[PDB]
């Protein structure tokens, strides 16, 4: 074959069939790049812009993630990195015909964003995840610039807010929306500029909505977006009338095609029972800003027999739970969040039987975070017997260290169940009291898991050693405050490279044996961010407060700034 | 099916089912039930492998 096989290659998207083809003779590695459509960056210092823009030269769509997941805690300060300008600008007189760009944990700013808008023309799909370091007026450019942009994704980033102004810019020549979250800005947009917009935006698909745009004129924006497949709403409160509950209601059974259902900012329980047409053919639900009590989510639950997602406080209870399990047959994921976790008083009546409930009801649930304050092995075990079929399990007790709270035993043989049965865990957070123990389970049986993340656990550098000697699919594995260092670090160092990340913070790894592992370790950068000086200027022996190692095939970085070391 | 002559939309229905054999399959598997022969010398089949795994995967 050979120009067929530009059109066989076009039926294959997924990046690790891609990367198995372009391994199969040095033609097709050619054919391959040639016509290699999307990237998938994990870690944007894995490699650079240029080695990236000259393998795969006609790409359309970049995805990029910055800084590690334990950012979202704290716990990478200001500055480490994450900039996304080089990328831009290297892109930005390759990639001509460069279509999307999705960025996890980066630095943007409004010099990016207006980069972007100038240099390209068919620019359609901006979604930025947590990102930081733009202002209203980086989004004004992208508003006023890109005539065909078809989303604009701002979930859960930091904006600088200057101003509502920044949605007016979309010309009125502007129809292509398709997506539009702006759940993050506190910024007022205005209310006739975006009415005007979603209006004459006959494909808009999903519109969340902010804050600032009060329960009142949800109405109206609805009756011009009857299409909506996605819905966040924008403040749900309001002086309780009917002829705003009627009008409401009415606006929503407009809508016949929703699925997807969030906001719900300070709600009033009077007011949720308008979105009850919607109900019933409902499979995404996000009531975490809604601060409702249990009888209220489960009315509210009740007439969703098609939910596949349910996002949660913590409010909805045991009680709660029991009515999920017999209610949503088809339940796929389920997070529960918590109310008030600084103060160590159940405030609420969620205990473990909940997710126990939920898991002898839901035979398809895969994917669990959930936030008690207690737990046994008792119930990880029966959780684990009931849901052979887990892919996901975070679990997150509120005390730490917490045993077991009728042996008093601590929760090893829980999750060693879990691991031992959920032959595909491929994610996995850990909490409570836990030994050694814990993670000879997981290094025996955890084969597919991918992620791992513990806090607070382990008795020696035994633990993290049985991880990296067991997990053989293991790509991130991060862990502050246990009593893990040197001795498993080295002894698994070529494990490094097979992973993507490692991080440990408040652990006891010591310069001196960081020092050592970027020697034996040229390819991995090692990083040790630690924020009271040079490292030389304190014993070898003393534990760095973090170190973050990674395999790259780019070497150090550029931009560190000064806190951070590169050996 | 070659084709000469154009029936796009035939194309379409070999190509989708061919690319059907390959998806989830190594380069050996591939190359292997295919009988191409491996044309890198190891050094190269190795960086590649490394690029491939390490950013873009
Ligand atoms: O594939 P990764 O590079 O490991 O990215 C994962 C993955 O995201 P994607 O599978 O969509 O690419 C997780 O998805 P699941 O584990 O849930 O299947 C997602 O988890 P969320 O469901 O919370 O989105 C998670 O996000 P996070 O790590 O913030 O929990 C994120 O991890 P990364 O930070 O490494 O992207
Ligand atoms: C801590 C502050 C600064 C409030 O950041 C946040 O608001 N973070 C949102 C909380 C996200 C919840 C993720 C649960 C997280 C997880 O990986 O799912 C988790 C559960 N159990 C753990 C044990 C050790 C390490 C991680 C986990």
């Amino acid at each position: 074959p050979e120009e067929v096989l530009e059109h066989v290659f076009s039926f294959i998207q997924l990046d690790k069939d891609r990367n198995s083809v372009s391994l199969v003779c040095k033609s097709w590695y050619e054919i391959e790049r040639w016509c290699r459509r999307k990237v998938f960056i994990g870690n944007c210092y894995a490699v650079s812009p240029a080695t990236v823009i000259r393998r795969f030269p006609k790409v359309r769509s970049v995805e990029l993630k910055g800084k590690p997941h334990f950012a979202d805690f704290n716990l990478v300060p200001d500055g480490w990195g994450g900039y996304v300008y080089p990328w831009i600008e290297a892109m930005s007189s390759s990639y001509t015909w460069l279509e999307e760009i999705r960025l996890k944990r980066m630095v943007v700013t409004d010099d990016c964003l207006e980069l972007i808008a100038k240099s390209f023309k068919n620019f359609k799909v901006l979604v930025l995840s947590s990102c930081e370091g733009f202002s209203t007026d980086g989004l004004a450019a992208i508003a006023a610039t890109c005539r065909n942009l078809k989303e604009l994704d701002l979930r859960e980033s930091d904006v600088d807010d200057v101003s509502g102004h920044w949605l007016s810019h979309f010309p009125d020549t502007y129809t292509s929306l398709v997506s539009l979250n702006i759940s993050c800005l506190a910024s007022e947009v205005s209310f006739s500029a975006l009415e005007r917009l979603v209006t004459r935006c006959p494909n808009l698909k999903s519109l969340k909505l902010n804050r600032a745009v009060p329960l009142e004129k949800l109405a109206t924006l609805l009756q011009r977006a009857p299409q909506l497949e996605e819905l966040g709403t924008g403040g749900y409160t309001a002086e309780v009338r009917p002829d705003v509950y009627s009008g409401l209601s009415v606006a929503l059974s407009g809508c016949k095609e929703l699925r997807c259902l969030s906001g719900f900012w300070d709600a009033v329980p009077a007011y949720l029972p308008a979105v009850y047409s919607v109900c019933s053919r409902l499979t995404t639900l996000n009531l975490s800003y809604a601060t409702v009590q249990s009888y209220d989510l489960v009315k509210l639950l009740c007439q969703c027999p098609k939910l596949q997602r349910l996002w949660v406080l913590d409010y909805i209870e045991d009680a709660g739970l029991e009515v999920l399990a017999s209610t949503c047959k088809d339940l796929r994921e389920l997070r529960v969040f918590p109310s008030e976790p600084f103060v160590m008083e159940p405030n609420v009546a969620l205990t473990e039987q909940g997710l126990v409930s939920v898991s002898m009801g839901c035979p398809k649930l895969e994917s669990v975070l959930y936030f008690c304050r207690q737990m046994t092995n008792a119930a990880l075990i029966t959780i684990a017997r009931n849901r052979p079929n887990m892919t996901r399990f975070r679990l997150c007790i509120i005390e730490p260290k917490a045993p077991d709270y009728l042996t008093l035993e601590p929760l090893d043989i829980g999750f060693g169940a879990i691991v031992e049965h959920c032959k595909d865990l491929r994610r996995l957070s850990l909490s409570g009291l836990l030994t050694d123990k814990v993670f000879e389970y997981i290094g025996t049986y955890a084969k597919k898991m991918e992620m791992l993340s513990v806090a607070f656990a382990g008795d020696s550098d035994l633990g993290m050693h049985h991880v990296l000697s067991g997990c053989d699919s293991l790509r991130k594995l991060e862990i502050r405050d246990c009593p893990f260092g040197d001795k498993a670090l080295l002894a698994n160092a070529s494990k490094l490279e097979t992973m993507r990340s490692l991080w440990m913070s408040s652990c006891s790894v010591s310069f001196g044996a960081c020092k050592l592992l970027g020697q034996k370790m040229p390819k991995l950068n090692v990083e040790v961010i630690d924020e009271r000086g040079a490292p030389d200027s304190r014993p070898e022996s003393c534990p760095v407060e973090r170190v973050f190692i990674y395999r790259t095939v780019a070497g150090p970085r550029f931009d560190m700034p000064g806190f951070v070391w590169n050996m | 099916a070659a084709n000469y002559l154009n029936i796009k939309n035939l194309l379409d229905l070999t190509c989708q089912t061919v690319a059907d054999m390959i998806k989830g399959k190594t380069p050996e598997e591939i190359r292997t039930t295919f009988n191409i022969k491996n044309d890198f010398t190891p050094e190269e089949e190795e960086e590649v492998r490394r690029e491939n795994q390490w950013a873009f995967e």
